[PDB]
RNA sequence: AAGAGCAUAGCUGUUGGGACCCGAAAGAUGGUGAACCAUCUAGUAGCUGGUUC
RNA sequence: AUUGGAUAUGCCAUAUAAAGCGCUUUCGAAGAGUCGAGUUGUUUGCAGCUCUAAAUGGGUGGUAAAUUUCAUCUAA
RNA sequence: UUGACCUCAAAUCAGGUAGGACUACGCGCUGAACAAUAAGCGCAGGAAAAGAAAAUAACCAUGAUUCCCUCAGUAACGGUGAAGCGGGAAAAGCUCAAAUUUGAAAUCUGGCAACAUUUCUUUUGUUGUCCGAGUUGUAAUUUCAA
């Protein structure tokens, strides 16, 4: 496959080729709206490994956020507020300038008939998965609120336990 | 705030009805799955034997059942655990062996015996696994003679100095590499 | 009045068994039965045993 | 294990069985395919400026300054020493 | 140096919870109107008053 | 009155089939502005800011020693 | 002179979907004069969140998460205040990206005609056919336990 070359290229973020392409694309994204639909992801490898498939129901929205709460998280919440009939799967980074952080956000149509019949993604249809980022359940949100497995990561103390026999 | 326990008899009765409902749902098969014999991991508890999560892939390989068949017939499989002392190989092996020996698998598709599952089916009975497969504690020894060679073995000859030898091993090893 | 008043009280299990035995033995003394208020003026025998 | 508690042999004396190697530990192993891909991307993408700066530091035998500067860029000594050794192999390869 | 403690109940004292009851301006949060309102609040009370055969 | 799914039964099915496990003559891809470092805020965690990775590498600890072995796990 | 592909519009075009209320309990952000609290803002379910180790440990080793007892008012910090181990309640495992099928895009939405089925003339599909989506990658196989 041609994907192995893609993230190896994507890792070299200070390369001249990526450095040029970031700026020309950043100049363009500044001149569309702050949020706008994209026909296809600018990094197909990144979206693909984040759960995107090139089939009806999946959709990509590009967005930019002022720098200076995480920039990643604010991207999803604004997209979810915009495309309010969708369940937003994930998000990933693309570009910066001196002032902006650019993100591309993957959303899945919960009511679409192609998504509902695909067992790998039906879990997003179930009602508990609506507006995850308002609840902080996405990849960045789960990491932001410190949830993980380890020693490194309230109302079980302030409560007073009074058993029947004490 | 203030956690009260006035539901304690109620919660106990809920679990009873949970077990009775669960058991009656799957009556033919035992209510409780089997667990391996495992040793607690610390110097305070390492002498004891308790029930672990599942049998490691070494043991199912030795016992002659695949990791797929074991899950179907009620043998839990633990992949994280790895068993290194071949007794832990052993003690879990016949544990699987005797479980298979007392196990009776009802044939699928209208009771024609497939492979070696079983032939009789009227022997359907729901038994406590810890009855047929209780977990025992360590086998302690009793009434062993002689060992007067251990008599001359005057304990601290090992303990006091080997503990000092262990303490000073790093300094000693540094010394040997230094003058070399 | 709060619900978390101490409603239930522990008793040593042996003490509970002690008292149950003492009440059982006390059930075999006709003087104790009469004082408690039972009408055993014509009972054949205390303790009283009927067949299986 | 001398049937005892203490020492740099301590433990309960048993016959350890040689456990097999599990695929999780395979991580870090080189694949000729990915090694080829890394060769391709290195040849086409180029280098960031900071390793560019340090390599003529190796070229003009300015090793100590380059090592210190590489440490400043990345953050750890092992990352720095890993960096300079691979650039040097690039230097002799060129 | 030939172990005396463990558990339960009661009484009394003390420490903390609104803490024997009643009572000070104030402060915060969020509102309404062109100061007011509701919660935090049962506050700070080192005192005043009362405290039952 | 529906329904619980099992039991038996009847009819289609398609079934030129695929999968599990002895072996390997080997190959094993494994998630990047992410990890991390410095810095500022706030309750190690997270966040802004500048830099920015690697493949037996990386995280984490018992050891050592301030580095080391060893153990354990495989993040984004 | 025409046709593709791409970018963007427009429709009182066909089909869908979002708002609002409840908020005891869930998960967030913010946060006071106590308190990671009250108030404020956002968003769910019958439960939610967490969850199949980048976890423990230093042992004869443990083995997803959640909860209870214990650890323990201990470690640690300077009044705050855990966790590993042990016992118990409950137990259930897994799915993608990373390689090809190149002797066949084998995949999928929708329009139309039939066959059905229904908690149900209200539901849910199937077959055929057409069209579009899709090689900037839909299927099959594989997920490190391999």
């Amino acid at each position: 496959g041609a994907y192995k070359y893609l993230e190896e290229l994507a890792k070299k973020k200070q390369s001249d080729v990526n450095l040029f392409l970031s700026r020309v694309r950043a100049w363009e994204y500044r001149q569309m709206n702050v949020i706008h639909r994209a026909s296809r992801p600018s990094r197909p490898d990144k979206a693909r490994r984040l759960g995107y498939k090139a089939k009806q129901g999946y959709v990509i929205y590009r967005i930019r956020v002022r720098r200076g709460r995480s920039a990643r998280c604010t991207a999803e919440e604004r997209v979810g507020r915009y495309c309010s009939n969708l369940r937003v799967l994930n998000s990933y980074w693309v570009n910066q300038d001196a002032t902006y952080k650019f993100f591309e956000v993957i959303l899945v149509d919960p009511s679409h008939k192609a998504i509902r019949r695909d067992p790998r993604i039906n879990w997003i249809v179930n009602p508990v998965h609506k507006h995850r980022e308002s609840r902080g359940l996405t990849s960045i949100g789960k990491k932001s609120r410190g949830i993980g497995k380890g020693h490194r990561f309230w109302l079980r103390h302030n409560t007073l336990s009074l058993r029947r026999y004490r | 705030y203030v956690k009260t326990w006035f539901n304690q008899p109620g919660r106990k009765l809920r679990r009873r009805q949970a077990r009775q409902t669960k058991a009656a749902k799957i009556a033919p098969r035992p209510v409780e799955a089997i667990r391996p014999a495992v040793k607690p991991p610390t110097i305070r508890y390492n002498m004891k034997v308790r029930a672990g999560r599942g049998f490691t892939l070494e043991e199912l390989k030795a016992a002659g059942v695949s990791r797929r068949v074991a899950s179907t017939i009620g043998i839990p499989v633990d992949h994280r655990r790895r068993n290194r002392s071949e007794e832990s190989l052993q003690r879990n092996v016949e544990r699987i062996k005797v479980y298979l020996a007392h196990l009776i698998v009802f044939p699928r598709k209208a009771g024609q015996p497939k492979k070696g599952d079983a032939t009789d089916v009227s022997g359907a009975e729901q038994t406590d696994v810890a009855a047929v497969l209780p977990i025992t504690q360590e086998a302690v020894e009793e009434a062993k003679p002689i060992t007067e060679e251990a008599k001359n073995f005057n304990a601290f000859s090992t303990l006091s100095n080997e503990r000092a030898y262990a303490r000073y091993a790093g300094a000693r090893a540094a010394f040997q590499k230094k003058r070399a | 009045t709060k619900t978390w008043r101490k409603w239930h009280v522990k008793v040593n299990q042996n003490e509970k068994r002690y008292a149950i035995a003492s009440a059982v033995a006390a059930s075999g003394v006709p003087s104790l039965l009469l004082a408690r208020g039972h009408r055993i003026e014509e009972i054949p025998e205390v303790p009283l045993v009927v067949d299986d | 294990a001398p049937g005892l508690v203490v020492g740099l042999n301590k433990g309960k004396t048993l016959t350890k069985r040689q456990l097999p190697e599990r695929p999780s530990r395979r991580k870090g192993h080189l694949s000729k395919r990915t090694a080829f891909v890394r060769s391709i991307v290195r040849e086409v993408a180029g280098f960031a400026p900071y390793e560019r700066r340090v390599m003529e530091l190796i070229r003009n035998s300015q090793d100590k300054r380059a090592r210190k500067l590489a440490k400043k860029r990345l953050g750890t000594l092992k990352r720095a020493k890993g960096k300079i050794e691979e650039l040097t192999s690039v230097i002799q390869s060129s």
